[PDB]
DNA sequence: TACGTAATATTGGCCAGCTAGGATATCACAATCCCGGTGCCGAGGCCGCTCAATTGGTCGTAGACAGCTCTAGCACCGCTTAAACGCACGTACGGATTCCGTACGTGCGTTTAAGCGGTGCTAGAGCTGTCTACGACCAATTGAGCGGCCTCGGCACCGGGATTGTGATATCCTAGCTGGCCAATATTACGTA
DNA sequence: TACGTAATATTGGCCAGCTAGGATATCACAATCCCGGTGCCGAGGCCGCTCAATTGGTCGTAGACAGCTCTAGCACCGCTTAAACGCACGTACGGAATCCGTACGTGCGTTTAAGCGGTGCTAGAGCTGTCTACGACCAATTGAGCGGCCTCGGCACCGGGATTGTGATATCCTAGCTGGCCAATATTACGTA
C-alpha cells in the first residue's frame, strides 16, 4: 500500500487551506440551519442569499480564530491536540463564557 | 469644486453633506469635510498600496479580497486599526505553530 | 498468594521481554495473576525496593525503583 | 411544532477543515459536538439581533444590512456586504 | 427603471492609479475599500461628535477632526493623518 | 458659589426610597449609580440614533427607544423595561 | 399634574431626559414618547440595581449601600453582570471564588 | 516555633483580598510613576488627584482580572504556579498581544 | 533628559496581593518584572488618551473626566469618577 | 592401616563473538508545483442625463479673547509606624523520565445530498405622491431642583473574648522478616544370616 | 562378607513473635471572627432663590397611509460528480505513575518611606462680558457622478511534465549474553612407611 504517518495529511491541509479563502461549511446545511434558528424568534421570514452569505462568512472566521486561539491553550497544557476544555477557557477569557 | 482646492481625489462636498446628514453636531466647520475626506484618502491609499504590493507578489494583476488580508494583517498598525474587522474571502496568514512541525 | 517477593520474580520470568520486566510490567502481570489487595502498587514498589538493595533484582533501565530489573543469575 | 435536526448538518469533516485554517493539528473526538453548540449559541446572538432590526423596518425579508448591523452590534464588524 | 446607491468607488479608483497606476480592483475588494471607508469615517466623526460634546461645542471644526484621529489612529498612521489633514486644509484655504 | 453640577442623585434617593425605606446611600455608591444611568442612557440613545439612521428616519421615536431597549438589554431585563417603557408613554399619551 | 414625570407616572425627570436627548445630537427631532420612555427603563433599572444593593447591605449589617454593595449586587446577577461585563466599579473588589484544585486534600 | 505548611497562609490571603475593596498598590508609588508616564508624553503637567485615583482604580482592576484569566491559564496546564507565559497567553486571547 | 527608575515602586509584595485578590495561589519569580511591563503598556495607551484629551480642552492639568473618557474609549469604562 | 602421590572426572570462572538495538545516508514515490494554451464573463471605459455640489447673498450667534476670581494642585517638613526588604531555611511543586492503552489519523470503498443550470410563480421590497398629526421654535409663566447651611446617628476603629480549620503528634494495627523448633530424609554403623 | 534395619544428625519448612512503618484520630494553636464601646463627620433634611420645564399658538415638513411597479426570493426538478460516510488498521499521542532538585512560601530581624496633618504659595481652571468671523440657510445654477451599455483581456480551469519532502532500507557501530575453553578440585587406587 503506502500510508503517510499520522499528522502529515494534518499539516498538509493546514498549508492548503491558510493558502485559500473560500468558505468551509457547505451552503445549504448552514442555511437551512440559519432558518431553523430564525423562526424560533419570528416565524415566516425570507432571507436575502447575501444575507446567509454574510452569516456565514461571519460564522466561519468567528470559528477559525477561536481555533486559533483554542491552538494557544492546548499547546498550553504541553498538548497537541484540541480539546472542549481548550474552547471552554477561550470563550472564558474573550469573555463569551462567564 | 472643493476637491481640486484642497488637493484630493475624495469628494470634499459629499462628506461635508454626510457630516451634516449623521446628526454629529449642531454645525460642523468648514475645515472638517477637508480634513476627514484627506484622512480617509490617505488610509485608503495606504491599503491600496499595500495590497497592490500583495498582489504582484502573488502574480496578479488585479487586487481581490485576499490581497487586501494579506495587506492588513501583514501590516501592524493597519492589523490593529482594522482588528475587529472580518474581510470577507480574504483568510487567514499562513502559520503553522513549531512544535507542529516533525522533528 | 505468595510473597510479593515471589510474586515478583514471578512476573520476571513469566514475562520474557528483552528488559526483564519494569515497575508497570511487573505491577499488571501481579493484578491479574493473584488476588491482590487494594495496597499492591506500594507493596510491589517496597519490595523491588528491598529486592534491589539485597541484590536480588538487578537494573537494566532506570535507577531505583522505577525503571526495568531482571533476576540475578 | 417544535424544529430541530439541522444543527448536524454542520459536518465532522467540516469543522475538521476549519480547525485546520485555525492551525490544528490533532483533534479529540468531542470538539465536534462542543463546536455545534459553539456556533449554535453565536448564530443565535446574532439573528437575534438581526431579526430585531428586520422587525423594526417592518419587513419580511432579513436584509445582509441587518446582518451587517448585528456583526457590528456585537464587536465583530463585517466587511464587504455593505458595511 | 433603475434606482442609485453613492459608493467611494470612483474615488479608490483614482487613488489606486496613483499609487498603482498598472494594477485593477475586483468588485469584492472594491466592496471591502467601500466598507473600510465608511467605517473609519464613522469611527472618526464619532469620535469628533464625543469630543464636540465633552468641550460643550455646538461645532465639530477640524480641530475636532484632528484630535479624532489621534485618539483614534496609531502612531505612525495618526502622524501622517495629520500632515495629509493639515496640508489639504492649508491648500483649501488659500485658494478660497 | 459653586457652579450647579446636575445629577440624577435626588431620582436615585427616591427609587431607593420606595425600594428600601430604611436604607442610605454613600458618595461613591451614588456616583456609581449615577454613572450607570448616563452609560445606560448614551447606550440606549446611541442605538435609537443608528436605528433611525438606517431608516432613514429624522425622529427618534418611543419605538426606536424600545428597538433600542430589545437590541440591548438582555432577555428578562429587556422584558421588564419594554412594558415599564409602553406602560409610561400610553399613559402619558392619555393624559 | 404639571410635570411631565407626574403624567407618565415616574420619580425620573422626563423633562431632564429631553433636553439631553435633544442636546446630544441623536436625530433632527426627538418624539414626545422618547424622554419618558427612556426615563422610565432608566428608572426600571435604577431599582433593579438598588434592591439587590440594599440588600447586600443588609446581609453586610449595613443601613448604607456602599459601592461594594453594587459590586456584590451586580456580579451575583447574571443580567446584571451582562450588562455592565465591560464596566469597573471603583471601590467595589471582587466575589469570593477559590478554585477547587487550590484548596487542601 | 511553629510553622505553616505552604499554601495555607496564601490562601488565607485570597480570602481577605476577595473580602475588601481598598487599593493594594501603595499610592505615592503609583503617583509618581503616572507622574513619570505622562512627563514622557507631555512636560510640566498637573494631575487632579481623582484623576490618580481613577487611573489607580481601573490599573488595580485590570490588573485583578488579568491575574485571574492568568490563573486559569495556569491551572489549564495542571499547574498551579503562575507564569509569564500564562499572562502572554491571557493576553494573546484577550487581543490585547 | 531621560526619566527612568519609578516603574519599581510597583513592588514585589504589591503585585502579590494583586495577584490574591485574583485568586493567584503560587505566582512564579519571573512574573514580577512582567507585571511591571504590562502595568507600563495598559498606563502609556490610556495616559496617552486623556492627554489627548486634556491637550484638547487647552489645558495643562489632566482631570478625572480626560481619564474617565480615555478608560471608555479603551473598552474599560470607570464609575465612580463622572461622567 | 593410613597417608601421599599420581591420575581421571566433574565443576568453576572469565572472556569473545554474535546478536540485538541505533543512527545516518541514499533511494523511491507522491503531492504541491508551474507552464503554456483556451474560452469566458466582469473590469473598466465611454455616454449622456440629472441631481447634488457650488456660488453668491443674508442674519445671528458660537466662541475667540481679555479680564477677574479663588479653587486646589503643588512643595515641603517632621513624626509615627506599618510595610517593605532581605535573609534563613525546607516543604511541596514543577519538570524530567518511563511507560502503557487506545483515541486518533490515514486510506481504502460504498452512500449521499450539495451543487448547477432550469423554468415557473409571486410575496413583498421599494418608489411616488398626498396630506395631516406631530414636533420645532417661541415668549411668558412658575415651581422643581439646585447650593448653602446645619446636626446627629451610622459606622470606622479598637480592644476583649469565641469558633472552625489545619497541622502535628501519638497510638494502634498490620505486615514483614527472622529465629526457633519439629519433622523428614539420608547416611553410617552394627548385627545377623 | 553382604545386606538390611535402626538410629542419629542435618537441613528445610513452617509458624510465631517482635519490630517498624503507615494511617487515623484527637488535641492544640492560631486566625478570623463576633461583640458592645466610643468618637468623628458625611448623609440627608430644611430653606429659599433661580433657571430649566411647563404652557399655549404658529407653522412647516416627516412620515403614514395608499397605490403601482417589478425585483429577488423561492419552489420543485433531475443528472453529474465530488464530498460525506463508515469502516480496517496501527501508531503516536495523552495521561498516569514515580522520582529528584530547587524555587518559592513562611517567618524573622532590620531597614525604608508611606501616610498623616499641618502650613504656605500661585498656577491655572472656570466663569464673565464684549464683537465679529464664521456657518446655517435659501435660490440659482452647473458639471461631477450616476446607471445603462458594451467589449475584451485578466484570470480560472486543465492537462502534461518537474522538484521537493517524507518514508523506508542498508550500511556501519556499541553493549550485553551465552557458550566455550582452560584449569582446578575432589575422589580414587596403589605403594610405601
Amino acid at each position: 500500500p503506502h500510508r503517510y504517518r499520522p499528522g502529515t495529511v494534518a499539516l498538509r491541509e493546514i498549508r492548503r487551506y491558510q493558502k485559500s479563502t473560500e468558505l468551509l461549511i457547505r451552503k445549504l446545511p448552514f442555511q437551512r440551519l440559519v432558518r431553523e434558528i430564525a423562526q424560533d424568534f419570528k416565524t415566516d421570514l425570507r432571507f436575502q442569499s447575501s444575507a446567509v452569505m454574510a452569516l456565514q462568512e461571519a460564522s466561519e472566521a468567528y470559528l477559525v480564530a477561536l481555533f486559533e486561539d483554542t491552538n494557544l491553550c492546548a499547546i498550553h497544557a504541553k498538548r497537541v491536540t484540541i480539546m472542549p476544555k481548550d474552547i471552554q477557557l477561550a470563550r472564558r477569557i474573550r469573555g463569551e463564557r462567564a | 469644486t472643493r476637491s481640486s482646492r484642497a488637493g484630493l481625489q475624495f469628494p470634499v462636498g459629499r462628506v461635508h453633506r454626510l457630516l451634516r446628514k449623521g446628526n454629529y453636531a449642531e454645525r460642523v466647520g468648514a475645515g472638517a469635510p477637508v480634513y476627514l475626506a484627506a484622512v480617509l484618502e490617505y488610509l485608503t491609499a495606504e491599503i491600496l498600496e499595500l495590497a497592490g504590493n500583495a498582489a504582484r507578489d502573488n502574480k496578479k494583476t488585479r487586487i481581490i479580497p485576499r490581497h487586501l488580508q494579506l495587506a492588513v494583517r501583514n501590516d501592524e498598525e493597519l492589523n490593529k486599526l482594522l482588528g475587529r474587522v472580518t474581510i470577507a474571502q480574504g483568510g487567514v496568514l499562513p502559520n503553522i505553530q513549531s512544535v507542529l512541525l516533525p522533528k | 498468594h505468595p510473597k510479593y517477593s515471589d510474586m515478583i520474580l514471578a512476573a520476571v520470568q513469566a514475562e520474557k521481554s528483552r528488559s526483564g520486566s519494569s515497575r508497570q510490567s511487573i505491577q499488571k502481570y501481579i493484578k491479574n495473576h493473584y488476588k491482590v489487595g487494594e495496597n499492591a502498587d506500594s507493596q510491589i514498589k517496597l519490595s523491588i525496593k528491598r529486592l534491589v538493595t539485597s541484590g536480588a533484582l538487578k537494573q537494566t533501565k532506570g535507577v531505583g525503583a522505577s525503571g526495568s530489573f531482571r533476576l540475578a543469575k | 411544532k417544535v424544529l430541530r435536526d439541522n444543527i448536524q448538518g454542520i459536518t465532522k469533516p467540516a469543522i475538521r477543515r476549519l480547525a485546520r485554517r485555525g492551525g490544528v493539528k490533532r483533534i479529540s473526538g468531542l470538539i465536534y459536538e462542543e463546536t455545534r453548540g459553539v456556533l449554535k449559541v453565536f448564530l443565535e446572538n446574532v439573528i437575534r439581533d438581526a431579526v430585531t432590526y428586520t422587525e423594526h423596518a417592518k419587513r419580511k425579508t432579513v436584509t445582509a444590512m441587518d446582518v451587517v448591523y448585528a456583526l457590528k452590534r456585537q464587536g465583530r464588524t463585517l466587511y464587504g456586504f455593505g458595511g | 427603471r433603475k434606482t442609485r446607491k453613492e459608493s467611494y468607488a470612483i474615488y479608490v479608483y483614482k487613488v489606486l492609479k496613483q499609487v498603482h497606476p498598472d494594477t485593477g480592483i475586483s468588485s469584492k475588494a472594491m466592496s471591502i475599500m467601500n466598507s473600510f471607508v465608511n467605517d473609519v469615517f464613522e469611527r472618526i466623526a464619532g469620535e469628533a461628535s464625543r469630543l464636540a460634546h465633552y468641550n460643550k461645542r455646538s461645532t465639530i471644526t477640524s480641530r475636532e477632526i484632528q484630535t479624532a484621529v489621534r485618539l483614534l489612529l496609531p502612531g505612525e498612521l495618526a502622524k501622517h493623518a495629520v500632515s495629509e489633514g493639515t496640508k489639504a486644509v492649508t491648500k483649501y484655504t488659500s485658494a478660497k
